[PDB]
């Protein structure tokens, strides 16, 4: 399940305890994460799902919904 | 600043995750993360530029050593299983 | 599948930064540093002089005070034998410790065979010498005092600054073996009043087969050279200086000077983790050496009623070391653990854990789990454990 | 203010010489013919004023200067009681001192 | 470490103990001359002169554990006279022990002899 | 633009095969060879034994006769000092040559201060010792004879086999410094009756800071250890064995055994090329050393009326060496040239040329051309050349100053 | 096995000319050519296979050393101008 | 490899000889080949009493050739009394000669003095 | 001129004195060249002109004319 795997990756990367993660929570505003956190979250996404994410789409990935849409589309 | 530093951080992490040795991969990843954590609140642009230069030189060293270790590789450790 | 490395006191892995500094001199700049007529020798000499400055910067000293050697063994030999032979007409007495390294102890034994008088200072049950015993051991004809900074077996730090103050008050040269302390704890030859210091390359994540010795110039300490030849290294150590090795030594010293405070914090946290996790799950485990004056990277634990080499054999996926007399080629017991007053039963049960720069929490937890399970197994196997659990005291039992 | 010293030449001859406080050991030799060269003439640059001081009186001498030690390092037949004659000044403590000239 | 020593440790054969109060059990407990090696070797005898069981417990090196385990294996199935013939030479030839390791085989032989003498003394 | 390297006698470049062999132990196999309980130590020890076997195979000895050191200086110190000190109760006399390397000469002079008697054998104008003098210099209390195989300054070869047969007849231990001969000319310790041999790693395209000494076991030769410690290397050299360095030394010895026949042939043709082209274009050029007993790789030439250091300064594009006092930090003239009866005028004019495995024909031709043009330029600048061309005699000419 | 030997010779020559250092490049090319010419008349297939295996190991060594010398390169010699 | 020393070596300025058989030419020749540095410094004093030309030929180390060239440059176009004022210290300072190579500067000073003395013993 | 350069390359490689090479001279029979010299000639041709010759087309290069046609075609 892509939804569960993405949520698990985000929770493991950001310490959100798997319950503060939702389909409308931002990485920085809602969850406690900085840009350095965001870079390794995106790198962990690229590690789990084999995909060379371009920089443009990487900066477009700012929320859990955006990450889920990207992974489901690719 | 923000953009260049973020890109350098991403390149350094990418290159360090390619270490063949467990002693070298984990230490490099952990050291990069801790150094970018400790230098998050620097304000002096000269100090920032010096840090970026140091990171660039360390990136070069990492690229060379990672490739040399890929040339001379060995068996994984017992904990990587 | 290779095992984990937890034996950093024996030798350390090469730092990739040190290897990256070494390789250009192993590929392109292969000239002799003593060749004064061409660019090959000029650049090799420049690299050597930079390496010397890096080592001096690390130990807080003048670059002209640094002499490159082939290791801490030769550095200790130079220090001890050279000082003793140079100041022979007036000074014929030497002072060292019973817990010193084998190179120092063997140099002292050879000098004793050479007609010198050597006093071996006992230590307390904590591994630390008695400063009052040091002051009461100094004679008007005493030449040298040698106390190591960090012990390679139990990891206890000696009061180096106090010892150096005493020696400078009594006008006695003070040599310290810092092969386990350089790049790991702060060192300043001037604040500590050190006259001679030994440095090892492969204890600081540098290349093997290279070392250095510090010799003070104000006030000038003089040694009698042991290696004869063409007067390289100010005439104190003859023979070609290996340029890649000295460059690696300088790179390692610079990297250590930059990384010391982070490494010490990380290693201390990992050492607390290991010690606490081993103690909370295994009864009758004792740490060898005093924790108050202890370097956290060398951990020595005795597992009662379990033999050290049998435990090492059980821990086949972890590279470790033991003070057991059965791991020695000559069946030699641990003289350090005899000096610190450990019973022989617990001295055959000692395991040395090494936490270094590249050690991970994963490795530490894996080692702790494996140790717990295998010690439980060997204790269920052990007749000493049987008798102790069956209400019997080991001392009262007759042994043949 | 008279201090008596003993000069031992390169061939083991004790030459009793009488000097006064404030004199130079190197110059106290040529006046009485003890064959010390002292080419640089107290410029601390030649180290041909090399001399062996007696063990008892060696500790009384003031610490050698850094340039004096630099010269002493090169000096042939260096010993633990080796000093430079140009830098030794006779003092009342130096009564009975013996100066031996290196080979 | 040798294959046989590693096998003899990794696979326990007769690690345990036997009731000392039982009349048909002989117990030996000896120690190395210049190291911390201790072996407990115990043998059991049925109604006839045959050894039906033998258990060991060893505080010592891996080679000493292996020596005691081989000793208990060889002792099991023999009689007292057939077990008095076992020597440290045979144990060392089985385990391929280096010269620094002969103390374990000698200690195992000593444990065997002590257990047999103990059996005779209690059966008297 | 870097200069050409023609100074192989000072040190050699690392062979790429040697570096390839060394790299795995600088990255993955970093264990201590003396670690008795874990696999890192076991693999390091296996590599060390393999390298020891390689060195023994190169010199035709048993592996147990090889002791690793930090270089040929340490090997010479161990040999001379340990042999002298072990047998000093009955043997107080040593024999060596005046053209030996400074490590051997300095060890002998330091033994003279310890109470030993040392005889320095003179050499002929060819640079070869006379065997009758060696036989006449041996005393009933003679301990050691030390003659180097290939001279590092002029490249002459001593009759090692005859010296070994004389020493065995007189029951005297024979040591040879082979740091310039290992991997270059055939060596066999048993056929040459050699008791001790010194080996340098970086003279045979191996790593710096590593060496070896051969000590014969039958009949047993015993030395007094100089480095005290934990009793490593059969108690003869204490300290941790540098596994990458000894692995590189063994790899160097294996490559040298395979490549010595090709290297020697092509180095001989390059040396013949160089000498013939310099001689045919420059008058008053003299080779130092007997051409008969000479190793082609080490060429020492004197260019009359041109000082050595100025010629070296002219050849800023070629890395070379000289034997001039002006190149020495202490203004020390070459004692090897003085020992072979070279007059002081030509001692300051000597240049050493080095040809190795990695030398090309293009480098030799370029060096010859530059040398010819610069010697002509310097001779046109020289007053000695001016007087000689005038018909005047420099020897009769007394010197207005010194 | 003529085609295999020719292909191995071509690969060894191509890889050796990529050596950054002048001495290593010239020595490798000359040594490969001389070694292949000196064994042109070998008839025993076992010896031919042994030589082929030796050449394969040498080719691997050459590849690794050429690349690591490319990672750490210096200025050219005066003769290469 | 000082810039000033090799400057005079690759571009030596007054290399040559002069007529020893001349009334207005002084010839100096000092040093020995056994020592390793020999210099021949020649001057030509005009009718006005001011050196107009100077030539040198030097057998020796590069610092000696640089010192000889600098000496020929300095003593040209000056009075004999002014030429005597040149010391080896000035040449060593200009060429940055290390202490080991001061023999070159002293030898050049002696060569200048010898040429001046030859003129002072020939002009009469 | 390609025509002169190809013949000149062959002249360096095979030591032909520049006279023996014609438009119909074979490498093996007419000139002194075994397979080892032909491999070295093909590599030299690939170096003078920075054109890489496939192995199949390299096999076809047996005479001077074949090399001339190959170079002119590409
Ligand atoms: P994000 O929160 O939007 O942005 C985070 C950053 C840090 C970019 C932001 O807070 C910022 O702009 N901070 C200002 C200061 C700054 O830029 N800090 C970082 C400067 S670059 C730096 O710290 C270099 C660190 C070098 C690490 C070397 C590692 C060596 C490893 C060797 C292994 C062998
Ligand atoms: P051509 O006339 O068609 O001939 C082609 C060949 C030679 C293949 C043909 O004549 C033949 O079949 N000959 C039989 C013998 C033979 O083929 N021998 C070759 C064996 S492989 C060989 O020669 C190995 C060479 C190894 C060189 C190693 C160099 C290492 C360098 C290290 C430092 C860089
Ligand atoms: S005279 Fe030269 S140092 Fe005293
Ligand atoms: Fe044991
Ligand atoms: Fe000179």
């Amino acid at each position: 399940t892509i939804e569960e795997r993405v949520k698990k990756i985000i929770g493991e990367q950001l310490g959100v305890k798997q319950e503060e993660v939702t389909n409308n929570a931002s990485f920085v505003e809602d969850l406690g994460a900085d840009s350095l956190d965001t870079v390794e979250l995106v790198m962990a996404l690229e590690e789990e799902f084999d995909t060379e994410i371009p920089d443009e789409e990487a900066e477009k990935i700012t929320t859990v919904q955006a990450a889920i849409d990207y992974i489901n589309g690719h | 600043s923000r953009a260049q530093v973020l890109a350098l951080y991403r390149a350094m992490l990418r290159e360090s995750k390619r270490f063949s040795a467990y002693n070298y991969r984990t230490y490099a990843v952990r050291r990069i993360r801790d150094a970018f954590r400790e230098n998050k609140n620097v304000k002096d642009p000269v100090e920032i530029q010096t840090l970026v230069n140091k990171a660039k030189r360390d990136l070069g060293v990492i690229r060379r050593q990672v490739h040399i270790g890929q040339l001379y590789s060995t068996d994984k450790l017992i904990i990587e299983n | 599948l290779r095992p984990l490395y937890m034996d950093v006191q024996a030798t350390t892995p090469l730092d990739p930064r040190v290897l990256d500094a070494m390789l250009p001199y192993l590929i392109n700049y292969y000239g002799n540093p003593h060749s004064r007529t061409h660019a090959y020798g000029w650049e090799s000499e420049a690299a050597m002089e930079r390496a010397r400055q890096q080592v001096a910067s690390l130990i807080g000293a003048d670059p002209r005070e640094i002499i490159f050697t082939s290791g801490a063994t030769e550095s200790n030999n130079i220090a001890i034998k050279g000082v003793a032979r140079f100041y022979r007409s007036r000074k014929k007495h030497l002072i060292t410790t019973q817990t010193e390294h084998k190179c120092v102890l063997d140099s002292c034994r050879s000098l004793e065979a050479e007609g010198f008088q050597v006093t071996y200072l006992p230590v307390q049950k904590s591994g630390i010498i008695d400063l009052k015993e040091l002051e009461a051991a100094i004679q008007p004809d005493t030449s040298l005092v040698s106390v190591m900074t960090v012990n390679n077996e139990i990891g206890v730090k000696q009061p180096i600054a106090e010892i150096g103050r005493i020696c400078s008050s009594r006008k006695v040269y003070f040599h310290t073996d810092a092969a386990q302390a350089v790049g790991k704890i702060p060192l300043d030859v001037n604040d500590m009043k050190i006259d001679l210091m030994s440095i090892s390359g492969h204890k600081i994540y540098g290349p093997k087969g290279v070392g250095a010795i510090y010799i003070r110039r104000r006030p000038r300490v003089r040694v009698e050279a042991l290696q004869s030849g063409g007067g390289q290294e100010r005439g104190m150590r003859s023979g070609t200086v290996p340029t890649p090795l000295v460059v690696g030594l300088g790179a390692a010293c610079e990297v250590a000077q930059q990384e010391m405070e982070y490494d010490h914090k990380r290693i201390s946290k990992l050492s607390e983790r290991l010690i606490q996790n081993i103690m909370k799950s295994l009864p009758d485990v004792v740490m060898n050496g005093d924790p108050k004056h202890h370097y956290p990277g060398c951990i020595n634990l005795s597992f009662a009623y379990v033999e050290g080499e049998s435990l090492l054999m059980a821990l086949k996926d972890v590279a470790l070391s033991s003070g057991s007399a059965c791991t020695s080629a000559s069946l030699e017991p641990s003289y350090v653990l005899r000096a610190i007053g450990t019973d022989e039963d617990l001295a055959h049960s000692s395991i040395r854990f090494g936490i270094g720069r590249f050690t991970t929490e994963e490795e530490v937890d894996y080692t702790v789990e494996k140790c717990i399970q295998h010690v439980k197994r060997l204790r269920e196997m052990s007749p000493l454990w049987e008798m102790v659990q069956d209400g019997i005291d080991l001392k009262s039992i007759k042994w043949t | 203010d008279v201090v008596n010293v003993v000069f031992v030449d390169r061939s083991g001859q004790r030459i009793p010489v009488s000097g006064r406080v404030g004199d130079n050991v190197l110059h106290l030799a040529q006046r009485h013919g003890v064959d010390l060269e002292g080419a640089c003439e107290a410029s601390l640059a030649c180290s041909t004023c090399h001399v062996y001081v007696s063990e008892d009186h060696l500790d009384l001498l003031p610490p050698p200067e850094e340039r004096e030690d630099d010269m002493l390092d090169m000096a042939p037949l260096l010993q633990e009681n080796s000093r430079l004659g140009c830098q030794i000044v006779l003092t009342p403590e130096l009564e009975g001192a013996e100066f031996t000239l290196p080979k | 470490y040798h294959k046989k020593v590693v096998d003899h440790y990794e696979n326990p054969r007769n690690v345990g103990s036997l009731d000392k109060t039982s009349k048909n059990v002989g117990t030996g407990l000896v120690g190395a001359p210049a190291c911390g090696d201790v072996m407990k070797l115990q043998i059991q005898v049925d109604e006839k002169g045959k050894i039906v069981d033998a258990r060991f417990k060893t505080f010592g090196c891996g080679s000493a554990i292996a020596s005691s385990s081989l000793a208990t294996e060889w002792v099991k199935g023999k009689t007292v006279e057939e077990a008095l013939t076992i020597k440290n030479t045979d144990i060392a030839k089985e385990l391929c022990l280096p010269p620094v390791k002969l103390h374990c085989s000698m200690l195992a032989e000593d444990a065997i002899k002590a257990a047999l003498a103990d059996y005779k003394l209690k059966q008297e």
